[PDB]
């Protein structure tokens, strides 16, 4: 795939080019007669050359100047990108972040660093679901007049039965005392439904 | 012209609650200095006051402007001597020999003439003249409000100006004269282009 | 000659790759002159001395 | 910087490439703007509809969810935000995001978060119900399931009583609105400011170039010349530096947005 | 040429109804927007004639020489498949319905691609359609997972420039470095900003990668 | 080049980037987020 | 730039408003560093004691 690391050659392009504007602007005769310095002073005298050189200064000055103020623009800017990347070095590759979108696109599991030229390339190997099926849910349970909620899963019923499974994962397990807990009563709940819980 | 625009300068205006002198006539002319510019008002109940006067030497030695006006269209000339000493216009009550003198002169601008304001300014080649009427309804000090006077002639001469006078017609009156000072002012304009507010930054 | 030759001088490459690229600015060219007066009149007394 | 003239460009012709520095600098600025409002908004994969009725659990959404009763499809708040905040050779180029595009990334985002959660940003939107995402959140902030379960009508009418007050707080405070007017004033002042800079002298006889070429002798009028490139050529120098400034700044801005979005709409953050 | 009011534009009729003593206006950035013509007394609006950077949409050299034109902000009556948008006069592709992925930014919602071939232009396309099935008791619960790798490139430095001020300006004169010591420290100032960001530049790539005092082999 | 400006040499060359990269990888796939602690 | 200089003075405003930028770009910083001290210390909104 073409453009995949097109961060880092955007930045050693906008430094070669840089470069180049500057080595070109040596050759601008801003005002003079000449744009060298030899070709001025063997041909003016001193009191003469000296307008022209004083030209060629100034515009020398401002092109180092514009030059300079590019260069720290761009090393903001790179700074920037620096702390984001240490920052994602110690989020992602020193531990498991619970950010998201942070570490790649998904339930981020481990990353991997990858030197590159004048940059980092990370390598987010993250959790994605898939083949998603649905089924009918119930906030509560009411049984013996008690109310129960899930304690770690959700609850769940293909069409005969109910079961808690977990939330990032289909495991229809039994409805127990030890996977819910009671609190309230049986009519505190808009959605709950009637099941059976095993003791 | 601007429209729904602020805009600033730093040209000739007359400062906000400067102290104009207040000049009621039986005559009152001491003949008032000018420096840059002075502010004309006229609100008597007559017409008495209908004309002006400027120049520098006005003793016959250099030219002089002439705003002598009647009822009926005003005479600028811009000519060099002195009328007698100092105006003075006595009115089938037709007469007008306020100058027994005459010399070579340079203009003849005859085109056009309760509360009347004049400002007059002396820039390098252009005798600016502003004029506006309004009616006033009260008898008191100057009236409230904003009212920006609008350029009426050039008048291109060349002929400096630091001394002016009143033309006063008889067989009571009352004028204020004013001086500018040069100073930032902030102008408030319409959708129409009239100024209605205006802000003395000093 | 064309766009695409245009878009090559400007980038300095005979190899353009995909996208937009401002090549030059282009702006309608004005047709007539005119000069605007006002009203001729008030001619010096030439005639009265010639 | 020249203007309405011909001649005037062979001088500006000596002064080497700025122009060129200046144009990547600007297009530079375009694209990323462009580039910030796509890592901010379409941050979604798909185009999420909200249902025809809505019934999410007593939770009134009408204040944020789009409506076809009026045009551009937007939500009252969004309409209220829209409600609440010359050419002399520059120009401004249209963003390539439009309003209806952004107000559609922005209903997508919406119905993901509320028929969703946070499942849409990480994989497939999986559906659950609002009180069911509702007692997940309560969850991961350390809250049983059972104090929703027990006060879901108050909860209800709590969120509901705290969106009605939005565009009040928003409407009576000017103010609130102050970090996009202050963005949008110093773009409509720089660029007056830079298109006054051409009345200007620098120290020349007059601000129009054809006023000094119909006047002065070509020896001095190309001196005049060179003076008024000089200083227009500054002005549009530091009109640059500026626009890179406030633009590394709104680079920045958008980035925290962006993360924003990502850890608070996408998910529940828990810093 | 009013009255010696220098320009070129469009005149257009108006009715801003100039007062009598003035004959011509400017706007809030002093530039001319209305001249009222000495002769006749008419006013009328001056509007400054169309300019706009021409921006060529090319695909690629590698695929195809077929390249579109487009003339930002100006109209197609002023300036083939003529197509005008909110971002300009479009020419040289072809308008149509469908609406695909954005390949080439145009702007104001539409991008130009190659497409079975000639250039086309059309809408972005946000995304596919999806219809949420919400309900007052539906849940999705995934059966199945997928381990995906996700690349992620950041830059952590750029190149260490070093530039002589002295040799630079004048490149070994003397008569220019005379006058290059009279304009002050700037040759200074430059310096210590190109080795402030040398020893940045350093700083980041040991902030970014040595973040552990051990080598684990 | 020859125009006073030149390029200085990068503290931490290639090799060792690679190193640091490769000693985070062992640490990553022997230890977990324990070293980083 | 000019230091108590008539000459000086009137011939700089021949520039535009370069000093008005200078100005409201130092005030803009002021504001910035009093914004930045307001909001990394001042979070809580009680002086618990
Ligand atoms: C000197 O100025 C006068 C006054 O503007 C100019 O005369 C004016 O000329 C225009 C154009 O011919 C006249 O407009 C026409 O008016 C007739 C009605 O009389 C109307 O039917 C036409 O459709 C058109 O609008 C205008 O009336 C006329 N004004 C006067 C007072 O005569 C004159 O042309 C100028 N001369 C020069 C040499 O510039
Ligand atoms: C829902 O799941 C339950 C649990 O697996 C299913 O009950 C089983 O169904 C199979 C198929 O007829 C029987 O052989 C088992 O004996 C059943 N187990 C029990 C404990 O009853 C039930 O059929 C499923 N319902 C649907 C609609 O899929
Ligand atoms: C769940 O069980 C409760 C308790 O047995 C049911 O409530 C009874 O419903 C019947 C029929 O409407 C009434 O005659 C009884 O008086 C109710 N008992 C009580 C204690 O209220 C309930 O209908 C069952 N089903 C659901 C969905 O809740
Ligand atoms: C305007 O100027 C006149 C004259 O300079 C001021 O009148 C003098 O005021 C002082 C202070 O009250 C008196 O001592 C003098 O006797 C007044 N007359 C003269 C001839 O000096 C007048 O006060 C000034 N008005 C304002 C508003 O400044
Ligand atoms: C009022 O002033 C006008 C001029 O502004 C006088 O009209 C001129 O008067 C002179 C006599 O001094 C005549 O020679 C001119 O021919 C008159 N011009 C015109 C156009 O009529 C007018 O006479 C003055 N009226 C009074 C009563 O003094
Ligand atoms: C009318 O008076 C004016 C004012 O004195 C005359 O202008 C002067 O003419 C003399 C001629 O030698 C010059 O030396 C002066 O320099 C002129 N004055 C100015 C201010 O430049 C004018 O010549 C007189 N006209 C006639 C016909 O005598
Ligand atoms: C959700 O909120 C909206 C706005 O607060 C409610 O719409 C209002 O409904 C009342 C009762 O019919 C009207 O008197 C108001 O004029 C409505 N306001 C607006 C802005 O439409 C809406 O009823 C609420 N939803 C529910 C289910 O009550
Ligand atoms: C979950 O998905 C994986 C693939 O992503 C399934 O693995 C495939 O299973 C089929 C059926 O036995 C095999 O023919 C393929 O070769 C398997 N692919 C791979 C890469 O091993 C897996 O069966 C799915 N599990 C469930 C429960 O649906
Ligand atoms: C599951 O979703 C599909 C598609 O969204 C739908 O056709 C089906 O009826 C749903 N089943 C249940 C039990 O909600
Ligand atoms: C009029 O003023 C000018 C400008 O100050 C001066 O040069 C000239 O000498 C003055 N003439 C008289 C007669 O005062
Ligand atoms: C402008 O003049 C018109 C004349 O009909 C008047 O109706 C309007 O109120 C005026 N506007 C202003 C701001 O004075
Ligand atoms: C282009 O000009 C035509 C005719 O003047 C006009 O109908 C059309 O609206 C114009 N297009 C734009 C975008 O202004
Ligand atoms: C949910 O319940 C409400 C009333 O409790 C009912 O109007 C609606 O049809 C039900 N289903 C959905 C999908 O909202």
């Amino acid at each position: 795939t073409p453009s995949a690391l097109g961060k880092l050659q955007d930045v050693v392009n906008h430094n070669a080019q840089a470069l180049n504007t500057l080595v070109k602007q040596l050759s601008s005769k801003f005002g003079a007669i000449s744009s060298v310095l030899n070709d001025i002073l063997s041909r003016l005298d001193p009191p003469e050359a000296e307008v022209q050189i004083d030209r060629l200064i100034t515009g020398r000055l401002q092109s180092l100047q514009t030059y300079v103020t590019q260069q720290l623009i761009r090393a903001a800017e790179i700074r920037a990108s620096a702390n984001l990347a240490a920052t994602k070095m110690s989020e992602c590759v020193l531990g498991q972040s619970k950010r998201v979108d942070f570490c790649g696109k998904g339930y981020h599991l481990m990353s991997f660093p990858q030197s590159a030229p004048h940059g980092v390339v990370f390598l987010h190997v993250t959790y994605v679901p898939a083949q998603e099926k649905n089924f009918t849910t119930a906030p509560a349970i009411c049984h013996d007049g008690k109310a129960h909620f899930p304690r770690e899963g959700v609850f769940v019923s293909n069409g005969t039965h109910w079961f808690v499974t977990q939330r990032n994962f289909y495991e229809p397990q039994i409805i127990t005392t030890d996977n819910t807990f009671v609190s309230g009563n049986c009519d505190v709940v808009i959605g709950i439904v009637n099941n059976t819980v095993y003791d | 012209f601007r429209s729904s625009v602020l805009h600033s300068t730093h040209d000739l205006f007359l400062p906000f609650f400067s102290n104009v002198t207040w000049f009621h006539a039986r005559f009152d002319n001491p003949a008032l200095p000018f420096n840059d510019g002075v502010y004309f008002a006229s609100t008597e109940k007559s017409n008495i006051i209908r004309g002006w006067i400027f120049g520098t030497t006005l003793d016959s030695k250099t030219q002089s402007l002439l705003i002598v006006n009647n009822a009926t269209n005003v005479v600028i000339k811009v000519c060099e001597f002195q009328f007698c000493n100092d105006p003075f216009l006595d009115v089938m009550e037709s007469e007008f020999r306020v100058y027994s003198s005459a010399n070579n002169c340079t203009f003849e601008y005859v085109s056009q003439p309760n509360l009347r304001e004049f400002v007059f300014k002396n820039i390098d080649g252009y005798f600016k003249i502003y004029s506006k009427h309004t009616p006033i309804n009260l008898e008191r000090d100057l009236p409230q409000g904003f009212s920006a006077l609008e350029p009426l002639v050039d008048l291109p001469i060349g002929i400096n100006i630091t001394r002016f006078q009143t033309l006063l017609a008889l067989h009571a009156a009352a004028y204020y004269v004013g001086y500018l000072q040069p100073r930032t002012f902030l102008l408030k304009y319409n959708e129409n282009g009239t100024i209605t507010d205006a802000v003395d930054c000093a | 000659l064309d766009p695409l030759s245009e878009t090559k001088c400007t980038l300095k490459s005979f190899t353009v790759e995909k996208g937009i690229y401002q090549t030059s600015n282009f702006r309608v060219q004005p047709t007539e002159s005119i000069v605007r007066f006002p009203n001729i009149t008030n001619l010096c007394p030439f005639h009265e001395v010639f | 910087i020249c203007g309405d003239s011909t001649e005037c460009s062979n001088l500006l012709l000596q002064y080497g490439s700025f122009c060129t520095q200046l144009k990547r600098a600007l297009t530079g600025i375009a694209v990323e703007q462009d580039k910030n409002t796509q890592e901010v908004f379409a941050q979604v994969k798909q185009i999420y509809k909200t249902p025809p009725i809505k019934y999410f659990g007593g939770f009134n959404f009408s204040q944020i969810l789009p409506d076809p009763s009026k045009p551009s499809k937007r939500s009252p708040i969004e309409d209220l935000l829209f409600n609440k905040v010359k050419f002399n050779g520059l120009t401004v180029l249209p963003p390539l995001l439009t309003d209806e595009m952004i107000a559609q990334y922005t209903s997508a985002l919406l119905a993901g978060t509320i028929t969703s959660g946070w499942t849409f940003g990480a994989g497939p939107a999986l559906q659950i119900p609002f009180p069911m995402q509702m007692a997940y959140r309560f969850n991961g902030i350390g809250v049983t399931q059972n104090v929703l379960y027990e006060n879901q009508k108050l909860i209800a009418n709590q969120f509901n009583s705290a969106i009605g007050k939005i565009q009040d707080s928003l409407s009576s405070t000017p103010s609130a609105l102050g970090k996009l007017q202050d963005v949008v004033n110093h773009n409509a002042q720089a660029l007056n400011t830079l298109v006054k800079q051409l009345s200007s002298k620098f120290g020349a006889i007059s601000s129009v170039l054809n006023d000094i070429l119909s006047r002065l002798d070509p020896p001095e009028a190309e001196v005049q010349i060179d003076r008024l490139i000089t200083g227009r050529l500054q002005s549009l120098q530091t009109y640059v530096t500026q626009q890179l400034i406030r633009a590394a700044e709104i680079r920045a801005s958008a980035n925290l947005a962006a993360t924003k979005m990502s850890e608070c709409v996408l998910g529940q953050s828990k810093r | 040429n009013f009255n010696g009011l220098t320009g070129t534009g469009v005149l257009t009729e108006s009715n801003k109804k100039f007062l009598p003593f003035q004959q011509f206006g400017r706007d809030i950035a002093d530039t001319t927007d209305a001249v009222r013509d000495p002769q006749t007394l008419e006013i009328l609006d001056i509007t400054p004639c169309s300019f706009g950077g021409v921006s060529v949409i090319t695909p690629g050299t590698n695929t195809s020489n077929q390249v579109a034109v487009l003339y930002q902000g100006v109209n197609c009556t002023e300036v083939s498949n003529v197509f005008q948008t909110r971002a300009g006069c479009l020419i040289g592709a072809e308008y149509v319905n469908n609406s695909y992925e954005c390949d080439i930014p145009i702007g104001a919602g539409i991008c130009a691609s190659y497409q079975t071939q000639s250039i086309i232009a059309y809408t972005m396309s946000l995304g596919a359609e999806n219809s949420v099935a919400y309900s007052n008791n539906s849940i999705a619960i995934p059966t199945n997972f997928t381990i995906s790798v996700t690349t992620e490139i950041l830059p952590v430095s750029m190149t260490k420039t070093s530039v002589d001020c002295t040799m630079y300006i004048c490149g070994d004169s003397t008569e220019c470095s005379n006058l290059l010591l009279q304009y002050g420290s700037f040759c200074t100032q430059l310096k210590r900003a190109l080795t402030g960001i040398a020893v940045e530049q350093d700083k980041n790539t040991q902030e970014v990668f040595a973040q552990v005092k051990q080598i684990y082999k």
